[PDB]
């Protein structure tokens, strides 16, 4: 009984390094029950995007040092592993905004073309969870990377005026942080096609839908912007 | 340098991290309810060095809703907000700063919101400069229609991290 009692201890403990308490918290995803593990993500969501976020930002600024190395990538799949689980596990918080903007930029991050084509199709696969959580309640800009996930396609138009993926990510003294790839390339269209076709597939037959079950009603709120955006395009 | 943003519901606490990160706030205009989130910005300190800060916004707090206490288990810094248009919302940066230094150096920016609203004012400014001067911290009257009233404090909270 000691593993996941000592676990889940330094897991909620705040002095704790939020390193240290990544490394236990992966241990009871791996270890527990997925009913358990989503009342545990419903009582403590504060803190477990906590030790994800930090974590995440610790990595994106480590593989700005050191580079890309096998470890990192080791490190940079277990972190997305926790923030799939965030993605699914509270979905009603996320739809009301709860981290709407570090999801956002976390998201945007992994979206930048600049990256290798992994993680790109990493990003889309997580952006659509976010979105079918968000639904409605999402901002016009989650929309316009929808249309804009598929290079190539007609110039989207938003309220400002045109726009395309790269300008939704990058448009003196104080300024934000600018989204930078997190694993660059090192030296098209029927293939991103393909990947939003594959994952908006997979999120249909994707089990373990929260009770309420909202999970149908984002998903064709999903495809009703396939419908506007992607399907005339298509034979 | 983890800080967290923390006042009374609708101070402007969400209002001045966006307006000093993008300056695209319209007064009024969308009205969401903050729950949690975090915006990363880098701060020019007074040498002109840069310190990237991780600005945690919180759900605004109210009566019989109280900060969570494990912020002050790891906030490197606190930027306490009221409006100055509401007596209360001063109240509550008190008895939050008590807190803070209950539950555990730190650096704490107090801000007083919504100072256009002057004929509306309900907060005194020398009764908030002589509470700012007793408990020793760091207190601007600023508004968010006006942007340049919010760099001052947040540079000086860079500068301390
Ligand atoms: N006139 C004026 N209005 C302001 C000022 N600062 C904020 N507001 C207005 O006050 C309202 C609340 O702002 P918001 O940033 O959402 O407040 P919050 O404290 O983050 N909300 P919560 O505490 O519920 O999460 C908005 O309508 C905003 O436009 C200011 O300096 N002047
Ligand atoms: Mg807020």
């Amino acid at each position: 009984h000691g593993d996941v009692k000592k676990s889940t201890q330094k897991v909620l403990d705040p002095k704790k390094d939020v390193l240290t308490r990544l490394k236990h918290l992966r241990a009871l995803l791996d270890n527990v029950d997925a009913n358990d593990l989503k009342q545990f993500f419903e009582t403590n969501y504060s803190q477990i995007y906590f030790i994800f976020y930090e974590n995440f930002i610790a990595l994106e600024n480590s593989l700005k040092l050191k580079g890309n190395n096998k470890s990192q990538r080791e490190e940079l799949d277990s972190i997305l592993f926790l923030f799939e689980k965030i993605l699914q596990f509270l979905p009603e918080r996320i739809f009301f905004r709860w981290h709407y903007q570090s999801i956002g930029s976390t998201l945007k991050k992994l979206l930048h073309t600049g990256n290798s084509i992994k993680i790109r199709c990493e990003g889309i696969r997580l952006f659509l969870l976010w979105l079918q959580a968000l639904q409605t309640n999402c901002a016009e800009e989650q929309v316009l990377i929808f249309a804009c996930l598929v290079p190539g396609f007609p110039a989207v138009m938003s309220s400002r005026g045109p726009c395309t993926l790269e300008t939704l990510i990058n448009p003196v003294k104080i300024y934000p942080e600018e989204i930078t790839p997190l694993l660059p390339a090192i030296s098209q269209t029927c293939f991103f096609l393909q990947i939003l076709l594959k994952y908006m597939v997979i999120q249909a037959a994707s089990l373990e839908w929260k009770n309420k079950e909202n999970q149908d009603t984002g998903f064709k709120f999903l495809f009703t912007l396939f419908r506007k955006y992607y399907l005339p395009h298509l034979f | 340098c983890k800080v967290v943003v923390c006042g009374l519901l609708s101070v402007g606490k969400t209002a001045i991290l966006e307006q000093l990160l993008y300056g695209n706030h319209t007064i009024g205009m969308e009205d969401c309810e903050t729950m949690e989130d975090v915006y990363m910005a880098s701060v020019e300190t007074d040498r002109g060095v840069k310190e990237q800060l991780h600005l945690y916004d919180t759900r605004g707090l109210q009566e019989g809703v109280e900060l969570p206490k494990h912020y002050f288990s790891f906030a490197d810094g606190f930027v306490l907000v009221y409006s100055v248009n509401n007596l209360e919302s001063f109240q509550r940066v008190e008895l939050l700063k008590k807190e803070i230094d209950k539950f555990k150096e730190v650096a704490i920016v107090v801000l007083g919101n919504k100072i256009d609203l002057s004929e509306q004012r309900q907060v005194d400014a020398e009764v908030a400069q002589q509470w700012a001067k007793s408990e020793k911290v760091r207190l601007w009257e600023v508004t968010v229609t006006d942007r340049k009233t919010l760099i001052e404090p947040f540079t000086l909270l860079a500068s301390k991290l």
